[PDB]
């Protein structure tokens, strides 16, 4: 609510991972948070893919940026 | 296309003529004299080359 | 005039073979340190599944272990990353002149950079030493 | 061969620390077994690898930050040269020359101290 | 002949067991499931030095064609371990809970011949062996 | 012997690193099983402070994302572009590459002598440890 969300990336708490996961579907920020959150390439990519595929309006340019990012994680 | 067609294909002859000329200049490998004479026919410069040395042109050559 | 060269050729050749031999049998032995130090990290797989079995017949729980498990992954993780960084650098190097990689050109640019890097050291290891002298 | 000598001196040095952190490990826990204790090692060596790594991270960001300055360049990057090779080598034959300065520079400096000692 | 006869099946089971978990779900009744899979025990034993060593020598001594298969499995197995060594240490191990990792690396990274041999493998035309050999050095580095 | 013997050195080195990982992992588990005990703290937290720092440093944020793949996003685009510009240019100059073989050999020996002299300098220096 505070838009403290960036700070969220930092939080180590073991509780955090499930938090993001459950919330994952202005959730997009949560997801921008999530793929970024995942240091791991595989997990990150899977999210951006879903991000692109997702039904909330996101421009293709972004949809592609997601793919460009996701693909890079290849 | 050249040989296969029973016909005139003057056009094909010309273009192939242009192609060979285009190709030789591009790679240094093919380069030189037996060529200028060539004005496309079944007087394939490469064809003659293939008979003696071998069919092995080399790797694929692509336009830069 | 040539014969003499021949001489210090013979010389220095069998001292190269004194070399290699040696380095040869060296590599066996550094190699054997690797077969021993391995059998027996375990048979250290006794001594550690015993502790386990023993510890299990205890009250219960295990703890403050996770931190270490985190430490090793944490220490491990960057190792992951160095590889990736290596996997990048090579690609960058790869992107560089075509029609002939096998020429001398790149040969001279590689070797030369090797020289430049070595020169760098010599520089301030020297400057080190040069630096260092001040305390004296 | 020469080059091959430093390589073994590295493998030497290393199997030696690893034999051993492997030895702070068996036989420590060998005791345990009978009943003794070896351990706040680790704490030593664990914090030692940390310190170890601490710098390696800096090395990573140093290299990363070089890469992009380099790529960055590569972007500028894009045009003929024999003269330059020469221009390079006449410069290297200067660079080696000041470097030699310094090394004799130092070397003599050491020598001076060494003289003073006796 | 008998030696390879027994060794091969175990390697195959070994590999399967590693696959017998989906690590990507985490990377990209849970506690019980994690306890149950064989992957846990497999990793546990693999860390034991007679286990890793035996697997390693297979790589050292390479080449009937049958023997070659054993070699492929050896490499693939190690690659998988390296890939998810971290997962085991931090994800899996705590859930169930036995002992740590270090002995394996010194045997692999420091044994030189293994590294050299793998390097030699890249050239070999079995793609499985070569492709995987290439991967391992990457993980080790 | 030497050229294909590099194999043993490299293999040995990797084996070393894997054994180091196992060494560390065994070292670590001898400090969780005997050691709780639930004693453990003191020095431990300091270890732990260091480790905390390094770990989410890394994480997070910043680094990862941005950097690694502006670089990989990027690299590839430069790859695409470089190829063509290439095309041509037009041969080139390779050729004249043989030597400059040769003259680098001679710079290499000069540098190796300077490096070994600096190293000796500081010897003739720890001894300045006087």
């Amino acid at each position: 609510q505070v838009d403290l969300a960036d700070k969220l990336l930092q939080v180590a708490s073991p509780f955090l991972e499930p938090h993001l996961v459950r919330m994952a579907k202005r959730y997009m920020d949560l997801l921008w948070r999530y793929y970024e959150k995942n240091r791991s390439f595989s997990n990150a990519a899977r999210v951006l893919s879903r991000l692109a595929d997702m039904h909330t309006e996101i421009s293709l340019q972004q949809r592609l940026e997601y793919i460009a990012r996701a693909i890079l994680s290849a | 296309l050249f040989k296969s067609r029973d016909p005139k294909p003057l056009h094909l002859l010309d273009c192939i003529h242009v192609l060979l000329i285009r190709y030789v200049e591009n790679p240094s490998q093919v380069l030189n004299c037996e060529r200028r004479r060539f004005t496309n026919l079944c007087l394939d410069a490469v064809c003659g080359y293939l008979v003696e040395l071998q069919s092995m042109s080399s790797s694929v050559a692509v336009q830069a | 005039e040539n014969g003499e060269k021949i001489t210090s050729l013979h010389r220095e050749v069998e001292k190269v073979k004194l070399d290699q031999k040696r380095l040869d049998q060296e590599l066996d032995f550094i190699l054997s340190q690797q077969k021993e130090l391995e059998d027996l990290l375990s048979p250290l797989e006794e001594l550690v599944k015993e502790q386990s079995g023993t510890i299990y017949l205890q009250h219960a729980d295990e703890e403050r272990e996770k931190t270490y498990k985190l430490a090793e992954n944490i220490d491990a993780q960057l190792k992951r990353m160095a590889q990736d960084l290596k996997d990048i650098i090579e690609h960058l190097n790869t992107s560089g002149a075509p029609a002939d990689t096998s020429d001398p050109l790149q040969q001279i640019c590689k070797i030369l950079n090797a020289h430049m890097d070595s020169l760098q050291w010599i520089d301030q290891n020297s400057a080190l030493l040069q630096r260092k002298v001040e305390e004296v | 061969i020469q080059r091959n000598t430093l390589n073994i001196d590295k493998l030497k040095i290393e199997t030696a620390q690893e034999l051993k952190n492997a030895e702070i490990a068996l036989r420590t826990q060998k005791t345990p077994p009978g009943l003794q204790h070896e351990y706040a090692a680790p704490a030593d060596y664990f914090r030692i690898l940390v310190q170890q790594f601490e710098v390696q991270l800096q090395q990573y960001r140093q290299q990363i930050e070089e890469l992009e300055n380099h790529l960055a360049t590569q972007a500028n990057n894009s045009h003929i040269t024999p003269q330059d090779l020469s221009m390079a080598m006449q410069k290297i034959y200067q660079t080696f020359v000041a470097l030699a300065a310094q090394l004799q520079s130092i070397h003599e400096n050491v020598k001076v101290l060494k003289e003073q000692y006796l | 002949a008998e030696k390879w006869e027994v060794a091969e099946v175990v390697l195959e089971v070994f590999y399967k067991l590693l696959r017998d978990y989906e690590p990507q779900l985490e990377d990209f009744g849970e506690e019980i499931i994690a306890y149950k899979p064989p992957g846990f025990s497999l990793m546990y034993h693999l860390l034991n030095e007679p286990m890793l060593e035996l697997a390693l020598s297979l790589l050292e001594e390479g080449v009937k064609k049958h023997l070659e298969k054993a070699v492929q499995h050896c490499l693939a197995l190690l690659n998988l371990t390296l890939q998810k060594e971290n997962l085991f240490m931090d994800l899996l191990r705590e859930s169930q809970l036995v002992c740590p990792l270090e002995q394996l690396l010194q045997g692999i990274n420091p044994k030189a011949d293994n590294v050299v041999n793998i390097a030699r493998y890249l050239y070999h035309g079995n793609p499985e062996l070569a492709f995987e050999s290439a991967k391992i050095l990457c993980c080790i580095s | 012997n030497q050229t294909t013997s590099v194999a043993k050195i490299a293999q040995y080195k990797r084996k070393l690193m894997d054994l180091s990982h196992r060494t560390l992992q065994v070292l670590i588990k001898q400090e969780i099983q005997r050691k709780s005990g639930y004693a453990i703290q003191a020095d431990e937290e300091q270890l732990r402070v260091q480790l905390d720092t390094i770990q989410g440093e890394l994480n997070a944020p910043t680094q990862f994302k941005g950097r690694l793949n502006e670089l990989m996003s990027q690299i590839r685009m430069q790859n695409h572009f470089g190829a063509v510009r290439s095309e041509e240019r037009y041969y080139i100059d390779a050729d004249l590459l043989r030597e400059i073989k040769q003259h680098l050999k001679q710079q290499q020996e000069g540098l190796s002598h300077l490096i070994s002299i600096i190293k000796d300098d500081l010897e003739d220096i720890k001894l300045v440890e006087h």
